[PDB]
């Protein structure tokens, strides 16, 4: 056999928002990421924590330099702020949707930049704050970002769901609707 | 449990001069400035042969990179050159990056080969039609293959015997972000009596193929 894999250490620092990021990718999936604020390693899947350990200070230090560099870079190009590339959204179930059996709706915001979005899940018109989770800003092969959003939902014949994505590159927030169909 | 994961260390970019800018889009666009970097450890066959590739961005474009194969930084665009030249003049830095194929790329592989590499999860295979009532075009036989990992897999729809190599509407490999894939391989057909459809799924968590007739 032959093992083909790619580990990526992606980090960034973004102004004006003053928000950085330091994470590792394994064949496309987040191995983990550091919480630059709380200063802690957040494995993608908790089971990982029992196999490796990343001293979260390490990240904080690199972001410190990436903070510096951005001021260098921003000066080297006349503080010319590039354009904003509106993200592409798509709501899909995490597994086959049977009526009554718990599932999850994945809200995949893809191909965007800058790395900042406002995503909202709506169940039957109202915003849902419980049973919702999101991933950090994930890398792509290119220079753009993708980021996943999840909402635990009970496959009902009565409901409907929406994902609302608002990005500095959209005229009006985007809203993809999902809804059981049978 | 293995060792502690290493990371690539960031270097301050010597400011440099100033380049006369190309442009920036507006019209519903707010000003932003992003310094972004990607250090890609590429393993062709485990740690046998590895290729490092550090890619420095800035806003919407890659402007400088460090290929293992080339051995020095290269300007991808003009904005990156001031750096490519400076870092390239720092002999000590150039060896650092050069040693990173090891101190970082391999050191971390080795660790990850213990849990990440061998991670396997069998796919829950599922067959069913999208039977409406009319349509005429005919409701496609949906072979949903969910929750599997690694990505690579092969899902084949068979028409009673032979590999019905056509009308295979597919989603392709979908990635959920929680380390689980899935894919629906839908067959466009007209379900009729005396004929059972089959879904043959081969995967690195399956010694033998999973087949679901319908
Ligand atoms: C890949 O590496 C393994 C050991 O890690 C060994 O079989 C050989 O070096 C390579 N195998 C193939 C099939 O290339
Ligand atoms: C150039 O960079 C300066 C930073 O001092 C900024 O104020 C100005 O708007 C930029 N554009 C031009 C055309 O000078
Ligand atoms: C919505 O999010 C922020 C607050 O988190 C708000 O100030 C801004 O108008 C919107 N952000 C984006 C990235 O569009």
């Amino acid at each position: 056999i032959k093992e083909e894999h790619t580990i990526i250490q992606a980090e960034f620092y973004l102004l004006p928002d003053k928000r950085g990021e330091f994470m590792f990718d394994f064949d496309g999936d987040e191995i983990f990421h550091v919480d630059i604020e709380k200063s802690e390693t957040i494995w993608r899947l908790e089971e990982f924590a029992k196999f490796a350990s990343f001293e979260a200070q390490g990240a904080l230090a690199n972001i410190a330099v990436d903070k510096a560099n951005l001021d260098v870079m921003k000066e080297r190009s006349n503080n010319t702020p590039d354009a904003n590339v509106a993200p592409e959204v798509t709501v899909l179930s995490r597994s086959p949707v049977n009526l009554g059996e718990p599932n999850i709706l994945i809200c995949f915001i893809d191909k965007f930049s800058p790395p900042v979005v406002n995503v909202t899940w709506l169940r039957n018109g109202r915003p849902v704050t419980e049973g919702v989770s999101e991933t950090v800003f994930l890398p792509r092969d290119d220079h753009l970002f993708r980021k996943f959003h999840y909402l635990t939902f009970l496959p009902s014949t009565d409901d409907f769901y929406d994902c609302e994505v608002d990005h500095w590159g959209l005229e009006e927030p985007l809203r993809k609707t999902w809804e059981f169909e049978e | 449990r293995d060792r502690m994961v290493n990371h690539f260390i960031a270097e301050f970019k010597r400011k440099g001069g100033s380049l006369v800018p190309r442009g920036s889009g507006g019209g519903g666009s707010r000003p932003w400035f992003l310094e972004y970097c990607k250090s890609e450890c590429h393993f062709y066959n485990g740690t046998q042969r590895v290729r490092l590739l550090v890619r420095y961005f800035y806003n919407l474009e890659e402007n400088l990179r460090f290929d293992s194969d080339v051995g020095e930084f290269r300007a991808v665009t003009e904005l990156g050159r001031p750096d490519a030249e400076n870092w390239n003049s720092q002999p000590e830095f150039l060896e650092q990056k050069r040693a990173e194929v090891d101190t970082v790329c391999r050191h971390n592989y080795e660790i990850f080969d213990n849990f990440l590499v061998p991670r396997r999860v069998e796919p829950t295979v599922t067959v069913y039609p999208t039977k409406t009532q009319p349509l005429e075009h005919h409701n496609l036989l949906v072979c949903s293959v969910s929750d599997f990992y690694p990505g690579n897999i092969e899902v084949r729809w068979f028409r009673n015997g032979k590999e019905e190599k056509t009308g295979i509407v597919s989603t392709g490999l979908v990635r959920n972000g929680d380390w689980t894939f899935q894919t629906l391989v839908m067959l466009e057909t007209v379900p009729q009596s005396g004929e059972v459809y089959t879904c043959q799924v081969e995967h690195p968590s399956l010694t033998d193929p999973v087949t679901v007739e319908w």
